[PDB]
């Protein structure tokens, strides 16, 4: 689909997009702090950033969104 | 950048050729 | 008499362009010129490491084959 | 120094401990070893492989005894050096004792090296050459080293006409060194540098009185000339080495494969008309006098390719001639009689010797060529008293 | 197989400046990740890589590539995803490609960057263990040369699976930032010196500061390539730049391999 | 001949470093040697974890006792750690949760001398190994 | 060589000495033998306790004989502990190049039971057209 | 795979079904089973009734919606005809994929007699270091 959602329970160390962003296929858009490990969560499509609801340093679930794209 | 110096003899004829040093096919 | 000669089909080249062209032909060729002959070496063989029936047919034309190749 | 928690302070700390592996001991015992003439165990295997070829294994080891306060002492490497390489473009692995890391003495992680290297020789299909020079078991650390060295051993029996194995005696290889270069296929002997031997001069006093040196204990000459135990007595390390190579350069790289061909340009004809001069110089060779001798080298050389002839045990029993030879391009192994020694008759050394010989052609797929100027076995009482008819019954 | 050319020279003098960027490559910090597709290519001829199931569990890269002219099926972590740690879909993936490497007698180079298995109980009761085993038998039966680079991490039973020397693995070689271990500092130091940062609790001092030097003291001393490669599970710690040549190096080597192994109709592979 | 073994666990010894991960090597590369060569039956009569779960994984059968037995790859406490799951031991890996949920146990026991009952009747179907006859 | 070799079933029992390379040739653990078993006697060591200490502790001899003490007795008391810490089965045993350590009076019946397992045995080896055994 | 590999002796009894590709994996004739029995009571099919008139008949059920007719009672005297004319193990028994179809009090007779005949199976496959199984 075109939900970027994070892949484990992490906490949300960086944002590397804005809200109406445009972004690339591989192109980073967030990175989680999880099993000791900056892991990165990157745009799966080109497009658009709608609905971002991530917030740096707040600790996230499996599974939540991180944003639309 | 070398050069390389070969002597050919087409028909007798004694003929000097320069070919580039690093010749490739 | 009987080998194989190179052909200019069409085209008379003068001394000169012969001889260019006969350098660069000469120089494009290579590869192994006069290879020793190639070492035979059967270890490890694949062959060897196959499961055969202990009354295979292969045991015949694929093993002993291999092996006995010369 | 750079940060040791960074990448690039880590690459710069290994390369530090590589540097150290090179001297392990400190500069000084290479300065001693250099000044005594003689080659460190690297310089060793760095002269006798290809340049560049070499690349080790296990090269940050360290011994893990704590027997007697060896844990203050753990030189890397533990005393030898192991890996593999090239001798003209063919590989081999390669692993070299190193006198200066407790006499060269054998401890546990020095076996395993020695082991691991024995391992991949025999997994791989290469031929194994060790360098020997050692004082036998490292005492601190027991029974151990016992169990390594039967390791040892074993891998080498299990070797045993697989693949070529050729060890080299460089140093005082005393105890249990002796007994791997025994069970190898050959063995190469510098003339006054090196010595095998079971139990030392020092005990040999103790038990029986006798009064002997090292040197003629266990010398190079001793073992060519009396036990028939080493095949090669170089002058020098790099005589040693340079034999090695050729040795090498008939043999091939295990039991599957065939030995190296050059490639001769066999001329046409009849054998009649393709005689040369120095085949017609053997139609007067033979003295007329059967009382006469000859020296079959003449015909060996005569025979063989460039008239090239790499001998192996000339020093020992020389009513017997073996080594090997090319006919156009093909190695042969020689076995020839004698007529200047005994008469070229037969006895028990060279029995052995060419027994020993033709084994090892056949294990590796050289084909063996003999010239015949035997007039029987030499009569002796001696000779029936140490066991002609069984070690007589070798050769057959 | 293909024809090249074999420049001639020892592996420190034959490096290029493709080879010297592995020297950097590796983050400075161990949390940060970084893509191992870089490695790949890096070692594999003109940069060519053909990877199988690119898509799914990304964790692990498989693939095949050729090392002067040989085919190769490369078997790597991917440390972007999930920290590199192995799991069910990896382990099934990796283990099949492995064992058609082996069907086809094509060598195989494992590139290890590994913290362990990926936890969560749904990984239990699909049967981490058993399907995590599969991969442990690939390897394990595998005859065809196997040659393993750890790059960072080797931990545990990941490091047992990852191609370790008591696996069969040929020539393991390590990177100077390779990290061999049982368990991570953190849980190391909280078992080993236990009792000990009890104590200092029960005297009230700084728990915290004692654990934080403990972890210290034990990442220095024993979280490294060394204390493996005095064991010998390591063959030797290498410049990554010398990774190429290595590999090289070792699959010409080791193209001819015998390995005995006991009669059988057939294994029982976990399924 | 066939080969029994009886686990109970508590995975590598931390103090003795990484020569316990090479002989946990050692132990699974012969696991594998032998397998489908000779049977090979794990007992797990008590709480197997880390490294100590792969050799059953490989082995030919698995008895597992009901209540006094675990299997598992990291703990309960990692595995809250990471996830934020709360887990006992017996649900993570308990012999009811490697039958039914994960397939990896053979036979579920109510006590050890009914593993060692139900392991004898396992050994009186099957051969010494793969060249002989089953009895 | 012979001993390495032979691929039937080899049993060692150790009655006293088994020193240096001796140990090695008569039927060593790493050489192939399937079971060994020690008498209470055997004394598995590098060399006699005589030239162990002689060699291991050469410093301090020299040193009693430089600063004038009984040179004799330190000798002598160094020599009694090693042999009473190094020379017997035990250190063999712990590395496990010793299988067990048995009363006398169970020697036959444990070389009966080893025989009896070892009846059957596969030995891999290289292939080779034949050995190179030292003649 | 694993049934396709084996080289023991494999008996098969269908008692009621064995419909499609389950067919084909539990013991099919041609998947090398050595002896196949069906019970009077099998059931050996592409697939169930009422899915194969829903697709053989498609043409005349069209027709009949076409014409009003009642569809819901067309599809069940085709479905009752079908069922009637080929779920059942004579087809398979035509075709010779079932090589007797016995009373089901035969069946222990007849595997006792497969079993004891097929003792050893002089059976092979094509060489190879090993198969391919899908994991
Ligand atoms: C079981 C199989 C066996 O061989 S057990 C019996 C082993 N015993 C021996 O070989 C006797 C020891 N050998 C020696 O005395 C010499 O190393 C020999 C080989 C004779 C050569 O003499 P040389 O070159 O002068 O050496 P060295 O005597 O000065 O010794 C040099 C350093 O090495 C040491 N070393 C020697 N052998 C051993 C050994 N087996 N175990 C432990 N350490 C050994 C010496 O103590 C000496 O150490 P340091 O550097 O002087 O402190
Ligand atoms: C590759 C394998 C790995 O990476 S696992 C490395 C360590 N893994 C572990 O889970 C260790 C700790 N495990 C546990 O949670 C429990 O101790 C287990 C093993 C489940 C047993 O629980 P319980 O019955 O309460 O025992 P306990 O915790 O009181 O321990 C009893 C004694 O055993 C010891 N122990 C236990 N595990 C290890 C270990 N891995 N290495 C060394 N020692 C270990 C404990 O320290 C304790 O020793 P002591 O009797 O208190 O002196
Ligand atoms: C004159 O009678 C001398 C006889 C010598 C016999 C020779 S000696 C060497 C050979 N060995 C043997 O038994 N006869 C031969
Ligand atoms: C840190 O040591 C504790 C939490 C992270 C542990 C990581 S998670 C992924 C690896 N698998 C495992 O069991 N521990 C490692």
């Amino acid at each position: 689909g075109d939900a970027v959602t994070a892949p484990m329970q992490g906490t949300v160390v960086k944002v590397a997009v804005e809200e109406g962003q445009e972004v690339s296929a591989g192109d980073l858009v967030v990175v989680l702090e999880a099993m000791k490990m900056e892991n990165p969560v990157t745009a799966h499509k080109d497009g658009t950033i709608t609905g971002l609801a991530v917030e740096a340093g707040a600790a996230i679930t499996q599974g939540t969104v991180i944003a639309e794209i | 950048v070398p050069r390389q110096t070969v002597v050919v003899e087409v028909g007798g004829r004694r003929l000097e050729v320069s070919l580039p040093g690093d010749l490739a096919i | 008499d009987h080998e194989a000669h190179i052909k200019v089909l069409r085209g008379e080249p003068t001394p000169e362009e012969m001889a260019a062209l006969m350098a660069v032909l000469a120089s494009a060729g290579g590869g192994p010129a006069e290879p020793v002959k190639k070492e035979r070496n059967m270890w490890g063989h694949p062959v060897d490491k196959l499961r055969y029936s202990v009354f295979s047919w292969q045991r015949v034309t694929l093993l002993e084959r291999t092996h006995m190749r010369r | 120094q750079v940060d040791i928690h960074t990448t690039a302070g880590k690459l710069a700390d290994l390369k530090r401990r590589t540097e150290e592996t090179l001297h392990p001991v400190g500069e000084a015992a290479v300065d001693k070893v250099h000044a005594k003439g003689k080659l460190t165990a690297r310089e060793r295997i760095l002269a006798l492989l290809d340049e560049g070829s070499f690349v080790e294994l296990d090269a940050l080891a360290k011994h893990r005894s704590t027997n007697f306060g060896l844990e203050k002492n753990r030189p890397l490497g533990d005393g030898v050096i192991t890996g593999y390489g090239t001798i003209d473009g063919r590989d081999v692995c390669i692993f070299s004792q190193d006198a200066t890391v407790f006499g060269g003495s054998l401890g546990e992680v020095y076996g395993e090296k020695i082991v691991k290297v024995q391992e991949l020789a025999i997994k791989t299909g290469r031929p194994l050459i060790g360098i020997n020079d050692g004082a036998g078991a490292r005492i601190q650390e027991g029974v151990v080293s016992l169990g390594l060295y039967s390791r040892i051993f074993h891998n080498n029996i299990k070797a045993s006409g697989v693949i070529p194995q050729i060890s080299l005696i460089m140093g005082a290889a005393a105890g249990g060194h002796v007994y791997s270069p025994a069970l190898t296929d050959f063995v190469v002997m510098v003339d006054q540098t090196s010595q095998m031997f079971i139990t030392g001069p020092d005990v040999i006093k103790t038990v029986t009185g006798e009064d002997v040196t090292m040197e003629e204990l266990g010398g190079a000459h001793t073992h060519m000339a009396k036990s028939g135990t080493a095949h090669y007595v170089a002058s020098g390390e790099q005589d040693a080495f340079d034999y090695v190579r050729d040795l090498l350069s008939y043999l091939p790289p295990n039991n599957y494969a065939d030995p190296p061909l050059y490639p001769v340009a066999i001329p046409e004809g009849s054998i009649e008309e393709t005689l040369t001069d120095e085949d017609l110089e053997l139609d007067t060779l033979i003295p007329d006098s059967p009382n006469q001798p000859y020296d079959m080298h003449e015909v060996i050389t005569r025979i063989l390719d460039d008239d090239e002839f790499l001998e192996v045990q000339a020093g020992y029993a020389g009513n017997i001639v073996v080594g090997f030879g090319r006919v156009e391009g093909r190695p042969v192994g020689i076995v020839a009689n004698q007529p200047t020694q005994f008469a070229g008759c037969l006895d028990i050394n060279a029995s052995e010797k060419a027994a020993r010989f033709i084994r090892t052609c056949d294990c590796f797929n050289i084909p063996i060529v003999l010239l015949v100027d035997v007039p029987g076995f030499l009569p002796g009482t001696d000779q029936e008293y140490n066991g002609i008819i069984r070690r007589g019954a070798k050769l057959l | 197989l293909y024809p090249v050319a074999i420049p001639e020279g020892s592996i420190e003098e034959t490096l290029t400046d493709e080879d010297l960027e592995l020297d950097t490559l590796i983050p400075d910090s161990p949390n940060q990740p970084y893509d191992m597709h870089e490695v790949i290519t890096r070692i594999l001829d003109d940069d060519e890589f053909l990877e199988v199931q690119a898509g799914y569990a990304g964790n692990i890269v498989v693939g095949f590539g050729r090392v002067e002219g040989r085919p190769v099926g490369i078997v790597a972590n991917q440390p972007t995803q999930f920290a590199g740690c192995l799991d069910i879909n990896a382990s099934e993936k990796a283990a099949r490609f492995i064992r058609t490497c082996d069907c086809f007698n094509i060598p195989i180079v494992l590139l290890v960057d590994v913290p362990g298995f990926l936890p969560g109980t749904d990984q239990e009761y699909n049967g981490i263990i058993r399907r995590g085993a599969k991969l442990l038998y690939a390897y394990g039966e595998a005859t065809v040369a196997k040659v393993t680079v750890i790059t960072r991490k080797s931990y545990g039973g990941a490091y047992c699976v990852m191609g370790s020397k008591d696996m069969g693995a040929d020539v393991v070689v390590a990177w100077p930032t390779a990290q061999i271990a049982v368990m991570g500092a953190s849980g190391a130091v909280g078992f080993v010196y236990r009792q000990q940062l009890k104590e200092a609790a029960k005297n009230g001092e700084d728990v915290d500061a004692l654990r934080l030097e403990l972890q210290q003291t034990y990442e220095d001393t024993l979280v490294n390539p060394y204390i493996a490669a005095e064991r010998g599970y390591v063959d030797a710690v290498i410049p990554p730049s010398h990774t190429r040549g290595y590999v090289a190096n070792a699959l010409r080597l080791l193209e001819r391999k015998i390995v005995q192994m006991p009669p059988k109709k057939h294994g029982n592979i976990p399924l």
